[PDB]
């Protein structure tokens, strides 16, 4: 019922096999479940989404899916076509197809569609056949969604993804509107909050979000994101989100710090959160100030055991 | 010292909100600098803001030392550049894009 | 192609001097920013038409070296490739005519604005 | 002699084993013979200076030297004290000639002592040693050469690298003064011109430094570097240095370009340009608009290869 984990989805040095495996293993500890693959820098995941993966690169993915099995993590793939790809060609649904299908050859059941930081503007081409933008976007996705046997697990990005983006707000939105619409039931929808990185997400704000979308939403966290400043770490507790919050999502992925040592707190303090109300009605259960406390004593050991770069 | 990293956890906090012991120095640091009976205030504050700007310079090189160089490596770029700052602002106390660039400098923006 | 990573290296040249083609090229953008009655109407057509088809000849080889064989030269160097494709794009279409960023450093930063240097 | 080759020494992201190999096999293929390994932000060569070696690094490190000798390239290991040397204390010594120790086991035979992008002053304890920061450097440098039994290959590179950098003037610099009449005659000094980024290196200025210094320099070249810009890369041809420069220098190392696939007309005119006056005496010999025909023409068949990320 509730994905609750990590989103590689910072822009910046995406993650090394190594780090995402020990990932997992931190996850599955902090009674964690899931993993979204959408590292933006990786050329196979946005800029070139059409190019296929070769021997080597199939071979990892096929021991990282495996390792996520193993450590009980669910490993979401997903895949941003946005910045250049024609929605009215059949031969762009046919590459899309053919790239998440060989991804279901490597283990994968989960997958993703990111319409996230792209310029709402169609071409020539995508205007004729679509009424609109959100139009082109849910035909691709629901097709993509059936084509893939309509997996347990898809996850569906709008552009319009925090209160700050939707035009001309959240309410009168006609893009969402058309998105809880016409998207099919099975696809959840990604949330960051009223902002991109929110200082707090309140229980109305999601309320509001989910009437339009007809839906809970999930939570594409980037309260410990910095890849937007090279002078910036996040090392704080998750603070700003209720845990009255949980009963009224189906999910909560937080995106941290590029740095993959540095996010100890961070998937730490989120866990201590998660687990604080897992069971609820659709801050007295959690403290940021304590989580912490909780955090750093336990990080504290790690910084003592000897690990040679 | 599990003291050290709540330092450390304070002074790279949160996107909108500095951690206390972070909060703490920018305020003592705020309030030198608007300042000039009234002396032996200031230089008791002056002086205890040095030993703090002296101690996070300790936790700072502790740090430096950790068994755990993975974690260490990762992060240490950061606490470089706060050491850095750190130390000037303590002896403050004790007192162009290419073709690209070429081409967008002249679209409307 | 040959000329395709002559147009290539023009581009991303050297710091002090652009290549020939990079430098043309932008000379011819400035000329048409700079510019019944007078007909001096057919050279600025002609050569914004002219200039159309050359912001087409380089968006052509983009899309070329896109597709080469070699996956680690492209890998190293499409970053650059792909921020002037998209600035020639709006320069093609110019022709054819939150929160936590912006209060950047942090910490660090919010010290170094209460410093003289 | 004349040592011509590449100089990994910029900031940013330092090169895997895999391309310093391949690296050696270009050098070798092109007829040049030097490699410098100076990474900025590989925290072993500056930041963390004072730390050893891990078994990996050094079995990383032996396999690296093992290659470079194979491929007839001369392996020359950099380290940079400066950001936070005490040069009075024999403690700081013992550290640095530790650290070069390991390295030599490592099959290591020439070495450097960079002291490039650090500040003048030194602190109260080394003031009240030494009588200049122009005599820190030479004292601690000429001590490690001896230490290390005088390699036929030693380097130093200067706080007053450039014209621009000497204060007042390049003649009448009391630091270089001090440079060239105190640090030992068998240890080379680097120099990248009149300005850190140089249009043109005339053949007058280096005779300015040459007089100066008390010997040839070795050119550390940024006519390709592209860290001081994210925007910026560069695939042009070696231009601005005279064929006239090679019989007045002990070598030219270029640092190039981040991306290390960006290199190859860099590193490609480099061989061209030394290979045209490579027995001179005292731009007739070189013509940097062929040498970029040249260059391309080699690299166009590169493209061609099937080469996998
Ligand atoms: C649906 C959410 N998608 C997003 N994509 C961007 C991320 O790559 C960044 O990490 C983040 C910010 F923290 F910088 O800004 C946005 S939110
Ligand atoms: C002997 C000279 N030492 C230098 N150190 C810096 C390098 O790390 C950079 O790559 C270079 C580039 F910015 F031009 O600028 C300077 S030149």
């Amino acid at each position: 019922r509730f994905l609750c984990g990590v989103v590689e989805g910072f822009y910046g040095r995406p993650w090394v096999m190594e780090q995402r495996k020990e990932l997992f293993r931190r996850l599955q500890k902090w009674e964690l479940n899931t993993y979204l693959y959408a590292p933006k820098d990786d050329y196979k995941h946005r800029m070139f989404w059409r190019e296929m993966y070769s021997v080597e690169e199939a071979e990892q993915l096929m021991t990282l899916i495996s390792a996520a099995r193993e450590y009980e993590i669910e490993f979401i793939y997903a895949i941003s076509p946005g910045l250049d790809i024609t929605f009215s060609n059949p031969k762009e649904v046919s590459t899309l197809k053919r790239k998440l299908d060989q991804v279901s050859q490597f283990g994968c059941r989960s997958f993703a569609l990111l319409f996230d930081d792209i310029d709402h503007n169609m071409c020539a081409a995508d205007k004729e056949v679509f009424s609109s933008f959100a139009h082109a976007q849910v035909s691709i996705t629901n097709e993509i969604y059936q084509y893939l046997g309509e997996p347990e697990t898809f996850l569906f990005c709008p552009t319009e993804y925090c209160g700050t983006f939707c035009y001309p707000n959240v309410s009168q939105s006609p893009y969402l509107r058309t998105v809880g619409e016409k998207l099919l039931p099975g696809i959840e929808v990604l949330w960051t909050g009223p902002k991109v990185v929110s200082k707090e997400i309140p229980v109305e704000s999601i309320e509001e979000v989910s009437k339009i979308i007809k839906r809970a939403p999930v939570i594409w966290d980037n309260i410990h994101a910095n890849d937007y400043d090279q002078k910036r770490l996040f090392l704080g507790p998750y603070k700003g989100r209720s845990t009255e919050l949980i009963p009224r999502l189906k999910g909560v992925l937080t995106n941290p710090n590029c740095e993959f040592e540095a996010n100890y707190v961070a998937i730490h303090t989120l866990a201590t959160w998660y687990k604080s109300n897992m069971n609820g009605v659709r801050d007295v259960l959690y403290s940021p100030q304590m989580a912490l406390k909780l955090a750093l004593t336990e990080w504290l050991q790690e910084f003592g055991v000897p690990h040679q770069y | 010292t599990l003291e050290d990293l709540q330092l450390l956890a304070d002074l790279f906090y949160l996107p909108y909100e500095h951690g206390p012991k972070g909060a703490q120095m920018l305020r003592e640091f705020q309030w030198l600098r608007a300042n000039s009976e009234k002396i032996e205030e200031w230089r008791s504050r002056a002086a205890k803001f040095e030993e703090m700007c002296g101690l996070v310079m300790g936790m700072f090189t502790r740090l430096s030392n950790c068994a755990n160089r993975t974690i260490l490596y990762d992060m240490y770029s950061y606490v470089w550049d706060i050491k850095s700052i750190m130390s000037m602002v303590k002896s403050f106390v004790q007192w162009r894009g290419g073709l690209a660039g070429e081409f967008q400098r002249l679209l409307p923006i």
